[PDB]
């Protein structure tokens, strides 16, 4: 009943949208500022101008192509029928190469789209890390920001060294919503459960703490925001009461505290971490450690259960089987 | 031809020790305010210390 | 030399310094005492002779 | 922040803890090589 | 010791339970009544958590595994050697995450802050209570709990995932992994801005709220604005937790099949059927 | 060895009063204490493929 | 020996006596209980001669 | 002795007591209802030499 | 006696209690309704000698 | 508060409250006893 | 602050409450080993 | 050497003492009571020479 | 603050309830010893 | 903080009990060992 | 040497030797007590020619 | 060339000197470490002639 | 902070200290060695 500050009654607006304020070189500010009630109610109101520069135009060319091929042989695969394109959407997938050929160029139906479509992803998502990086410079900031965001394209580059270093472009993560988790689910079946994978375990401690730090730092400062709390560039710089009680809930509750700045670096290190140590954890996969239930049997981690089936020595030698191999090519008649 | 240490655990401990690294770095971090402690025995400072206060150049004018 | 000791705290490189130490030593015996031949808590009583060895190159 | 005589006074202690250090560390090699000789 | 600033803040009042009684601070923690009874259930499931290393195989941190019972011992307490002790621990660990929720409360109230943090906390807590009290409840035994484990119960979470089959394909489970990836990304963009405009380069003025408000704007288009973004990351934080519950829940007690077949009715919508 | 003259277990050859059991951790678990030691438990190693 | 009441506030002394003696209570009731000689909810009616005693194995 | 009432508030321990001992009855409760000997929801009609021992 | 009415509001009391006691006779019958003996709504037709009753101690 | 005699009246109402409530569930056992009984 | 003859006016009923709760503890034992000793 | 008590608050160091202390007999009991040897719980009634001894090298 | 005069008052008691209560204490160990040697 | 005077007073406790602590455990090593030697 | 306590506040070096020295002991301990040869807990009663050794390279 | 103490802190580039000494020689150490020919704690003591030596064929 | 009488006479109980610290390790070390020899 009393006020919780998560929703705005009363929005006001200003007859001019603010504008960029410098740097208009090499690049301009597209469009103008309009306001949307809803996201006003959610947040601040402003639908802004934006900026793209030469990187920015670039990306989004790169990119364009790249989800076009993406989807025109998603669309392909259900013989162009567009009620299947939309009915089984999610299980379309633009599919990896064969194994057999390595790091070898494929054929285009098999895996040479692609490689294309992955090479113009990946130049994309380059030149929006410049774009991003020569924007923090023009506004005169930090590159907190495209730091931050060249940890995930670590991970995101690990998709790709890693199936250069085990050799085979048909490692490779395909293009589909449920192909992509299908992916997911076999890479840890071929690798003998990812979740002995120590560095997998690590990346889900920071992706949990990343979840617990905006919890509580979100909590934190609404529950001071009756007394300006959100205000933080000006609680950092001109410490309030609302920043003085922020840090001794944390202190009274769990004997140490952060600062109004230091709990931001602390959110950007968990954040960061997450994606850093998962790339490491993806790059030593198949690379250094082949099952990672063995590595945790050897290194301690596995605890033991009782046995729930017992081998005879024959069986041992029975229960064998092979390694897959090729698919038959062929249709054998039985007749003789 | 060691069995035992590997390449995964080698970085393994690479990792704990940038960690733990930045865990101490971190906490000098948030010392920057409130600190020194007061205490009846006069003033604390936790370990590691802090680093010292900040002070914020503002905006020459506009 | 020791203007070096303007340029840092003494303070600080002294910790800096135990700490490297500390942690490299650490590091040394870990590594050791996970091998074979210098497993000393379990094999140390092995004379120099009769401590393990790594494989040769292969003979044929 | 030290005075330069300071910073010498001071260069002389950890010169010479470093050497004495490094003194028995030489002789803790020499225990360990005539017990298992890793060459 | 006390912040520079802190002893003002050392009033009395604010509690919910007990009054003057405890009300009164040990080092830098806040007591309390909900302190007392936190020490309490903290300390006795902790060693009884040790209890349960001393009679298993292994002191290996990585190793120890105090299990839930058979699943035929239904809703009772079993024999404490054979999953009994796990229920204890798993009282004390109600009894430790509902203390510390209310002590939180009380500290709060103190301070004259909002209950945001409380609240915030209690989607956590919900999410441990379905896992070990209701779903396992709605099953008819306790035995469906993970066991307490660093790794045992990542083997828990890997059955209870294939006995769907393809886990991936829980609809309420791709949207609680949504806002996991959302908020880590939201996270990682607020504190670069914050510290981005508080730490410029060398020589340049700090920075403004407008500045990060621009920067901001150009990443996805519209403001969000700095009460904004901190709603945004309690929502999406504290969802990501309740949507764990939802998923969680639903896998066993309502769904049984696989979970790639649930996806039948999305390929029989009359206009494509 | 349990003594015929009263039904009562001897340990080293002197006498225990009570019902004598086998102590065992918790379900008779037992670490594992190596790979190799896994690996023997298990069938061996798959055949290669055919291609 | 009464000075101790001079240094420690007895208010809450004695509430961190009462929990300590708590706790470790349960933790002693809920160990032996455990235990196979001294489950007395299942075997207490038993006497000493028919009461569980644990042995290693007889290693012949 | 009545002094412990000049330390500790009575009517704010009398609420803490009354929870510490509801818990305890209810624990003790449930630890005889699901004992092989105690389940006397079950088999509270036995009488004395016919419930179970835990002998092993 | 009436006293405890001044030391306690009695409005929080009367909350207090019927909150225990609905919660404690909604365990008592969930008990009951998922025991065997007392399984009222499938079995309680059943005469006194025919209910289920659990299994007794062996004859040694 | 409340008064003494407003106790006072409070608790009679109270008491037999607790009285009219044990006395239902006295007869519910004697039933429930008659016709399943526990021991 | 609670005077001292309200305390030792509380204690009277406080022990006396206590005991009586014991000697109902006790009784209900009685009945308890009666039906089915544990020892 | 009391004035260790002038540089330390002695109400602060029987706090930290008392901890160190309690924490550490718990992990002694424990780590005892966890051992084959001195299970004295199940096993506490056997004589030495009776008790459980670890396994010895074998002579060849 | 209570005097050295209080202190010396509230230590004796706290004595007395000590040995009550290792006293009670000992009985019930006495009690199990005699129904379960543990040594 | 203490005066030299108090720290003097204190550090007689302190010592004392630190020695009829350890004691204790000594004879209890004496019990213990006499009960099931370690080596 | 005693500068170094002008460099260093003396209370809070004894603190960190403290510390320093309580982990220190408690992994030594730990280490010994997870090996074959000094799991004295189990076989410290064992002589010193029956305790475990590690294995020694083979003979040719 | 002393103008680079100009261009950059001293007191900056020592650090990531040392930095970059320190990750480098920890690299090529563990390299070696890893591989059979330079496994020195397991094999140091085997002489030039006998030491592991990477598969030649090119073919026959 | 200290006077250097006061870090001069602080260094004595500290050498001490560290002296009768390591002189019962030395001892406990030859226990343990004439127990089980590690070389
Ligand atoms: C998994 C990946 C993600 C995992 C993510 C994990 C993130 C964990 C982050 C938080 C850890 C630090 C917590 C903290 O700072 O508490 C304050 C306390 C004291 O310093 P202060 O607050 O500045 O000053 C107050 C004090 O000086 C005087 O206060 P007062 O007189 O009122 O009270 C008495 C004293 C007594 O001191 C203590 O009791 C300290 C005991 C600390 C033990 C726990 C250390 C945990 C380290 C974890 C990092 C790692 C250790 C290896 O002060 C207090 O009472 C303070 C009570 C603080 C209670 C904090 C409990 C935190 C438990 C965290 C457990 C985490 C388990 C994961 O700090 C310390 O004592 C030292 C902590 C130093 C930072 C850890 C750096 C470790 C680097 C590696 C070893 C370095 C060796 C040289
Ligand atoms: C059966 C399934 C396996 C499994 C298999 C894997 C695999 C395989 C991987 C993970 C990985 C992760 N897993 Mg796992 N995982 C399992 C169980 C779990 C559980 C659990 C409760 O059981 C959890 C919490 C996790 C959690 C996690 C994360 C910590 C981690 C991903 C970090 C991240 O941010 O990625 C999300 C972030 C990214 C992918 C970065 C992307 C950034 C780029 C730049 C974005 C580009 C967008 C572009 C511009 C536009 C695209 C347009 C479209 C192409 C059309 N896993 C089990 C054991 N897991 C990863 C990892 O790091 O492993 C070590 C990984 O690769
Ligand atoms: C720290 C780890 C977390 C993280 C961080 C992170 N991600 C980031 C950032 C950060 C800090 C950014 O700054 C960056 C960003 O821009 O954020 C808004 C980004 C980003 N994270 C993204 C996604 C993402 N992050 C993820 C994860 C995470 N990101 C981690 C959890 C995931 C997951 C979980 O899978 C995804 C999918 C993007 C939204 C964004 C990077 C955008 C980008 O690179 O876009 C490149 C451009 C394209 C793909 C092309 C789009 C084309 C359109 C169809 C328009 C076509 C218009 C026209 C036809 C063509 C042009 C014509 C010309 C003539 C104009
Ligand atoms: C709801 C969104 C996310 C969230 C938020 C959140 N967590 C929070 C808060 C908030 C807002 C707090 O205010 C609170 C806090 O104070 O943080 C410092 C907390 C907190 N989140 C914590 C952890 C945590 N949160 C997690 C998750 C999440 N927290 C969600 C993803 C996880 C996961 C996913 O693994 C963990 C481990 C704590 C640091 C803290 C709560 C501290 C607390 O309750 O303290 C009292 C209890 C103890 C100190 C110990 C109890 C010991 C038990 C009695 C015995 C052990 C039993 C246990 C079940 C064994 C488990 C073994 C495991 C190996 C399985
Ligand atoms: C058609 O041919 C393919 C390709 O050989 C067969 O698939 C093989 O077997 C599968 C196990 C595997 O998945 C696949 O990689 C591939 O190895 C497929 O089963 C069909 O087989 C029949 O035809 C085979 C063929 O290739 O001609 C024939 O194979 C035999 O004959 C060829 C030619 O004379 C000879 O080169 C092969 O070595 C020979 N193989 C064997 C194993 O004898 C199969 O005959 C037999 C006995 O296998 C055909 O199979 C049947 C049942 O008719
Ligand atoms: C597994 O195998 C892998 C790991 C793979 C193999 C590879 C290993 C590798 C790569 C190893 C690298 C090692 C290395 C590289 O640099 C190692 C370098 C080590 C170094 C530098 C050691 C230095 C030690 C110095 C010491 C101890 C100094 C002590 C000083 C003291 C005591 C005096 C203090 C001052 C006083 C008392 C004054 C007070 C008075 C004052 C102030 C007054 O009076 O004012
Ligand atoms: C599975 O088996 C397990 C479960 C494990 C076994 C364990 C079981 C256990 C441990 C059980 C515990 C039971 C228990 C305690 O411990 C039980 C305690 C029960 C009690 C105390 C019940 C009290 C009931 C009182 C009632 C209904 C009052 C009714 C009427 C009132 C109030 C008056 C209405 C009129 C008003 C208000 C107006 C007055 C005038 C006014 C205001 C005016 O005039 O001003
Ligand atoms: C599974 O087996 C495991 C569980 C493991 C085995 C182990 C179990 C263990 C360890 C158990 C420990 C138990 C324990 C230990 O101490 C239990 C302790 C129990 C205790 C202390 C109970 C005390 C009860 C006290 C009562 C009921 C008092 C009532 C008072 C009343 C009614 C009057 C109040 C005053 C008034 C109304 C004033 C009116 C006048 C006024 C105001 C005026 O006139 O002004
Ligand atoms: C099985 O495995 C594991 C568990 C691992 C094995 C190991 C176990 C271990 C290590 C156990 C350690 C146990 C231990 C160690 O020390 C145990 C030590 C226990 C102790 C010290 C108990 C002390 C109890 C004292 C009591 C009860 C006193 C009560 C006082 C009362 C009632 C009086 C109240 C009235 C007053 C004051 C008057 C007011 C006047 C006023 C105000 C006035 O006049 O003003
Ligand atoms: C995998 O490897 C594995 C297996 C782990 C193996 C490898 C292990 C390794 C690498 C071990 C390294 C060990 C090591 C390295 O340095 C260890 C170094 C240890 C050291 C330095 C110990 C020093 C101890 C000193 C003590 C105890 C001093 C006590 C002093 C006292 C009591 C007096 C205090 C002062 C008083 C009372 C006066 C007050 C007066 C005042 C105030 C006044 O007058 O004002
Ligand atoms: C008409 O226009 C239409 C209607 C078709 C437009 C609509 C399109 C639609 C509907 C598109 C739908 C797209 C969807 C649903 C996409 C889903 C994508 C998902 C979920 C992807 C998930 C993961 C993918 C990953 C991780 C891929 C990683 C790939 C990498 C890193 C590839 C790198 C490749 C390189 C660098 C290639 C280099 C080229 C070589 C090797 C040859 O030379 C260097
Ligand atoms: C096995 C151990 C081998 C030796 C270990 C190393 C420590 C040897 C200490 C005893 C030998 C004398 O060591 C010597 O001490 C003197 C002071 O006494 C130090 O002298 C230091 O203080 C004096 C003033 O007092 C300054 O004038 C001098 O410049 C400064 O270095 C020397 O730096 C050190 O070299
Ligand atoms: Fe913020």
């Amino acid at each position: 009943l009393e006020y919780q500050n998560l929703f705005t009654r009363v929005q006001v607006r200003t007859v001019p949208e603010p504008g960029i304020p410098i740097d208009e070189s090499t690049g301009t500010r597209y469009g103008t500022g309009t306001f949307s009630y809803l996201a006003g109610k959610f947040g601040d109101a402003q639908i802004g101008p934006i900026y793209l520069g030469w990187a920015g135009v670039l990306s989004l060319i790169f990119g364009f192509i790249a989800i076009e091929i993406i989807g025109l042989n998603m669309w392909a695969s259900v013989g162009w029928d567009p009620v299947e394109f939309i009915r089984q959407l999610p299980w379309l997938a633009l599919e990896p190469p064969p194994p057999q050929y390595g790091l070898r160029v494929p054929p285009l139906n098999q895996g040479g789209w692609y490689l294309m479509a992955g090479f113009f992803l990946t130049v994309s998502i380059i030149l929006w890390w410049i774009r991003i990086y020569r924007r923090a410079r023009a506004l005169q900031m930090g590159s907190h920001l495209p730091w931050a965001f060249a940890s995930a394209i670590f991970l995101y580059s690990t998709f790709f060294f890693q199936p250069l270093l085990v050799g085979s472009w048909s490692e490779m993560v395909p293009f589909g919503i449920f192909p992509h988790l299908d992916w997911t689910s076999a890479f840890s079946i071929r690798y003998g459960n990812l979740y002995y994978n120590p560095f997998h375990a690590l990346s889900i401690a920071f992706l949990y703490g990343s979840a617990v730090l905006f919890a509580m730092h979100g909590a934190t400062i609404l529950a001071v925001a009756r007394m300006g709390g959100e205000r933080e560039i000006e609680q950092i710089t001109d410490r309030g009461t609302a920043a003085e009680r922020s840090m001794l809930f944390w202190r009274w509750c769990m004997g140490f505290n952060a600062t109004m700045e230091s709990i931001h670096r602390w959110a950007w290190w968990f954040a960061v971490l997450t994606t850093f140590t998962g790339g490491i954890g993806i790059l030593l996969t198949g690379t250094v450690v082949d099952n990672w239930y063995l590595w945790g049997v050897k290194h301690g981690l596995v605890a033991p259960y009782p046995a729930q089936n017992q081998l005879t020595p024959e069986q041992q030698d029975l229960l064998r089987g092979r390694y897959q191999g090729t698919a038959p090519d062929s249709f054998p008649s039985y007749v003789v | 031809m060691m069995e035992y240490i590997d390449g995964a655990q080698i970085a393994l401990y690479a990792f704990w020790l940038f960690f733990f690294g930045l865990i101490i770095y971190l906490r000098r971090e948030d010392k920057r305010e409130g600190y020194p402690l007061e205490s009846p025995q006069g003033p604390r400072d936790g370990w590691p210390k802090g680093a010292p206060k900040k002070t914020y150049v503002h905006r020459d004018h506009g | 030399m020791h203007r070096i000791w303007l340029m840092y705290d003494p303070r600080r490189v002294m910790v800096a310094l135990v700490g490297f130490l500390a942690v490299l030593a650490l590091v040394i015996h870990f590594v050791l005492l996970s091998s074979q031949r210098y497993s000393w808590i379990e094999n140390g009583t092995l004379g120099a002779d009769q401590a393990p060895v790594g494989a040769s190159a292969p003979a044929a | 922040g030290m005075t330069e005589e300071e910073a010498r006074r001071f260069h002389g202690y950890m010169v010479t803890g470093t050497l004495g250090y490094v003194v028995v560390a030489s002789v803790a090699h020499f225990l360990a090589w005539s017990w298992r000789p890793w060459f | 010791a006390m912040l520079s600033f802190e002893k003002k803040y050392r009033v009395r009042g604010g509690t919910l339970i007990g009054g003057d009684l405890f009300d009164f601070w040990f080092g830098p923690f806040y007591v309390g009544f909900f302190g007392v009874t936190t020490i309490f259930f903290v300390t006795l499931g902790t060693l009884l958590c040790v209890w349960g290393a001393a009679m298993g195989p292994t002191w290996n941190l990585w190793q120890i595994n105090i299990a839930p019972p058979d699943l035929k011992y239904g809703l009772g307490l079993a024999p404490l050697r054979e999953g009994g002790l796990w229920q204890i621990i798993t009282l004390c660990a109600l009894g430790a995450f509902g203390s510390w929720a209310l002590r939180q409360a009380e500290i709060a109230r103190k301070l004259g802050m909002g209950m945001h943090i409380p609240w915030a906390y209690g989607g956590a807590i919900l999410a441990y209570t379905t896992l070990v009290v209701i779903r396992p409840f709605l099953l008819g035994a306790w035995g469906h709990g993970f066991p307490y484990g660093i790794f045992s119960h990542l083997d828990w979470v890997s059955n209870v995932g294939y006995q769907y089959l393809h886990f991936h394909y829980n609809p309420a489970h791709m949207i609680a992994v949504t806002f996991f990836f959302t908020n880590c990304l939201a996270l990682a963009m607020h504190g670069s801005l914050i510290l981005s405009v508080t730490n410029p380069p060398k020589g340049t003025p700090t920075g403004t709220s407008e500045q990060e408000n621009v920067f901001f704007r150009d990443l996805l288009g519209y403001s969000i604005g700095a009460i904004g973004i901190h709603r945004l990351g309690l929502f999406l934080a504290v969802g990501a937790a309740v949507w764990s519950a939802i998923c969680i829940v639903i896998s066993g007690p309502f769904w049984t099949q696989g979970w790639p077949e649930w996806w039948n009715w999305w390929l029989n919508l009359p206009i494509w059927k | 060895p349990v003594d015929p003259t009263t039904g009562q277990t001897l340990i080293n050859g002197r006498p225990v009063v009570g019902r004598v059991f086998i102590m065992r951790k918790t379900d008779g678990t037992v670490k594992y204490p190596n790979v190799a030691d896994v690996v023997a438990h298990e069938a061996l190693a798959p055949l290669p493929p055919v291609v």
